[PDB]
């Protein structure tokens, strides 16, 4: 009970890491969506090779 | 030996950024040209003679 607290993060992360997208409520079948910090992270790597 | 230009290149090409500028020093002194150092005398030769 003392790592209730860990344990509790763990399940709200683990629900929000595997988040779905729904429309109008329906859930969309076979939706991929790069994120914010994905992109970023894309354009922080490309930028550091074309640096180097 | 194929000419340092090209070594240079090559050494540059395959390293990666972290090290790249340590690593300079070596590829300066790498493709450097030779300068035979003072060897031992064994003066007077046979034609001196």
């Amino acid at each position: 009970a003392k790592n209730a607290s860990e344990v509790s993060e763990l399940l709200a992360k683990s629900l929000a890491e595997k988040a779905v997208v729904t429309e109008g409520g329906k859930v969309v079948e076979g939706f991929s969506y790069v994120s914010k910090a994905v992109a970023a992270k894309v354009i922080a790597t490309r930028r550091a090779e074309v640096h180097e | 030996e194929g000419n340092s230009v090209a070594g240079i290149i090559k050494s540059v090409n395959e390293t990666s950024g972290a090290n790249l500028l340590s690593s300079l020093k070596t590829i300066k002194a790498q493709a450097a040209p030779i300068y035979p150092a003072a060897a031992s005398s064994t003066g007077y030769s046979t034609q001196a003679k």
